[PDB]
Order: C-alpha cells, then structure tokens, then sequence
C-alpha cells in the first residue's frame, strides 16, 4: 500500500 | 465533538465508458486521501488504522459521492473528470446491471429525499469509521467515532427537517444498498483486472491489491 | 398501525458440519414462511409480491435468526436442528472465514448491546420489507410499510432503553454487516450446489434457483 | 417458486 502510505503522511 | 459543519466542509474541500469510469475512480482515490483528513479525529488515529479504514471503505465512500453527484441528471451519472456515462453507454458496454442498480436504489432514493450534502459526509464519515474492518489496533474508538458521527447526524435531521421524524432512519437504511453495490462493484473491477483488457491506473490497482 | 408486541409474537411463535448446515437452513425456510405470516400486514400485500420479498430476504432473514440464537454460545453457533457447529469445527471444514465474520460482526456485537427479541423481529421485518426487492407490483406501499416498522422501534429503543439515545441507530448499523455476510453466504450456498457434493433438499434448492 | 407458492397460499 504504496500509494496510500505516501499520501497520508504527508 | 463531532460538528457536522467540518464534515460539510470536507465535502465541499473536495467537490468504451468502463475504461473513463476506471479512469475517474483512480482520480478520486488521491480525492478520498484529502477527504478523509478534514473529517474530525481522523487524523489523530493511528497512521495503519487510517489505511486499514480508507482500504476498507474506498469503494463506498467513492460511490456514494458520484451517486449524489448524479443527481442532477436523470438516467446517468456524472464522472469527476466532467464526463457523464448515460444508461444505454453502460448498457452498450455490458455493465448495465450494476448501473441500473446504482440509479435506482442510490441516484434515485437520494434525489426523492433531497438528501443534502451534510447528510452525505455523514453517512460518508459513518462508513469511513468501520468499526467491522479487519486489523483495527483499537476497534472499539473507531465505534466511538461512529457512534459521534450518527449521533450529530440524527441531531441535524431533527434540527434541519423536524418535519420528516423518520429521515434520520431512512439516510442509514440505504447503507446496505450501498454495501451490496459496492461489493458488486469489486468483483466488476476484479475481472477487469484479471482478464487485463481495461487500463487500470497505480492508485486504482493498489487498492485492489490483496491484503 | 405496526405494533411491536405482534412483532415479537411472530419470533415468540417460531422459536462435515457443512451438511448439518444447509439441513438447517431448509428446515427454517418452512418456518421463515410462517414468521412472515405473522408479521402485520404481510398477507396483505398481492401474493407474488410476498414471494418477491421472501426470496429476496430469506437469507439475511435466516442469518439474523441463528446469530441472535447463538448469543448463548461464545464460539460457535447454534442450528435450529439442536445441534452446534463450533468455530474449529467450520474452520476444520473449510468455512471458517465466513463463520468468523459470523461470530465477530454480528453475534458478538448482538451480545454486546444485550439486542432482546423485539429489536431482533423489528430489523427481521425492516429486511423483509425490502421497497429495493426487483419486481415489485408497489415498491412505494412496501416502503410505507417498512418506515412504520422501523417508527415502532425507534418508539420502542426511546422507551425501553431511553439511557441509550444511540442504540436505534446502533441496531440499524448492523444491517449492512447482515447485507454483506448474507451475500458471502449465498456465494457458498451456489458453490456447493454447482460441485454437487453437499446434499441440498428442496426448499433451500427452490431458493438458489434463478429469477 | 413451487414449494414458497404453495406455503404462502394455506
Ligand atoms: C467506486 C469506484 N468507482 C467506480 C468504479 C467502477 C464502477 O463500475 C464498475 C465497472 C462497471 C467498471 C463504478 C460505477 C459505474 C458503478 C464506479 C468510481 C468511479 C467514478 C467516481 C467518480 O467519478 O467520482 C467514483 N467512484
Ligand atoms: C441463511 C441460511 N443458513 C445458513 C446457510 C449457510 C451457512 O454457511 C454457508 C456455508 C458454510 C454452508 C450459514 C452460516 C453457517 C454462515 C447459514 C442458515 C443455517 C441455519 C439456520 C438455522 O439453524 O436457523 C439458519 N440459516
């Protein structure tokens, strides 16, 4: 879960 | 405290036909990501569990925004990328089933009631706190988290409508309707992943990748 | 008027593990049949319309039934048969996914909120109102009959439990979780019939037949 | 829908 790890720390 | 003015405001913040379907389901996924994190205590859980409810619940969450959106028009539904699909396209393209589903027990049973669009984030922030998905460290303060947003709910409803004492009721009795479209919803974009001849985008696919 | 003491007259009156199963599951679509008798204005409705919303609701009907009969037990689940199918047992037989979400999403959470028989009755029937059920000659009368029912509980839930302001919506936010699990279940019940290799009589075959 | 018709009707 790449994507969704990426967006939701930022 | 759970004011339903912030999940208002989170939904404002954020607002062949098969393969432009795809296409906007991808777009909205980064959509749901900026969502998310304006509804109240969100954010404040723990970082896995933010993922394991966005991973659980993607798929409602995105239906349930494109059927409101879709009241406007009549026999369709209205794309985020502006592009509307009508009846007879998915019916054309072999999906017509699941189509006429999400026309008549989401599209319109939202436009008979005027479903506004508090009511929408609610009912959106209801299914994002899944007490149910699996992996949760703390289950029981995604319940607790639930259990404030229907509660600031069905005060709106009494507040806004206290004409209509069973609206409150009948926003959470299209919850199953939406559980069952969704899941029919996965297996359409599972086969069109397992047979790979509709193009389907990063974001998209990883949501579609296993646990 | 739906009054909830008929409603609870109508449970009162009717109340490889594989196999042992689907045994209890025919036997309980004869009874299911007189539940519905007796729940009100059900024999009113044109009689190919309550033939729609049996065939519709018998599965989530039938689910919600042994899960709140299981509430006694803490691992398993108890058939109407007598007999009880325990979660190694369904494990040891291949099923034991389904019967998990079983335990977790419904049994345990009906033993939580301590759900007594009325409220059980009241989501049996809003289920067996179905206004989405396909075919229906007056989709419009079966919703008039499904918001009388879920009036009566909400005045019910106010009354007997008036400590409790959210436990209506508590009780109606299991419906999706009863929505999903008896999809997954039927997608069992078509498995097995399509292999061939666990007996399935004739009601519960009569039920998997096509539209 | 034999064995529902028949049951409905008694
Ligand atoms: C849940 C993700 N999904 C989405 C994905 C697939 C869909 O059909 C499955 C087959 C036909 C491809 C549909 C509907 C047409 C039922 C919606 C979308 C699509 C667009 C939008 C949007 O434009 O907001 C939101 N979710
Ligand atoms: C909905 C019909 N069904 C029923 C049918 C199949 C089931 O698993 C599917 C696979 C494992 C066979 C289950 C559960 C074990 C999930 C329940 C039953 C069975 C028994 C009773 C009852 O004893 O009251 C009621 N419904």
């Amino acid at each position: 879960h790449k994507i969704l790890h990426r967006l939701l720390q930022d | 405290d759970m004011p339903v003015e912030r999940i208002l405001e989170a939904e404002l913040a954020v607002e062949d036909p098969v393969t432009n379907i795809c296409q906007a389901a991808d777009k909205q996924l980064f959509t749901l990501v900026e969502w998310a994190k304006r509804i109240p205590h969100f954010s404040e859980l723990p970082l896995d569990d933010q993922v394991i409810l966005l991973r659980a619940g993607w798929n409602e969450l995105l239906i349930a925004s494109f059927s409101h959106r879709s009241i406007a028009v009549k026999d369709g539904i209205l794309l985020a990328t502006g592009l509307h699909v009508h009846r007879n396209s998915a019916h054309s393209a072999g999906v017509g089933a699941i189509f006429d589903r999400v026309l008549t027990e989401l599209v319109s049973k939202m436009r008979d009631m005027q479903m506004d669009k508090t009511e929408l984030g609610c009912l959106r922030a209801i299914v994002l706190f899944n007490p149910d998905s699996k992996g949760l460290s703390n289950p029981a303060e995604v319940e607790a988290l639930r259990e404030k947003v229907y509660a600031s709910l069905e005060a709106y409803c009494k507040h806004k409508y206290p004409e209509q004492p069973g609206r409150f009721a009948k926003l959470l009795l299209r919850l199953p309707a939406l559980r069952s479209i969704g899941l029919k919803c996965l297996e359409h974009l599972f086969f069109f992943k397992l047979i790979g001849d509709t193009p389907i985008d990063t974001f998209l696919m990883e949501m579609l990748e296993a646990p």
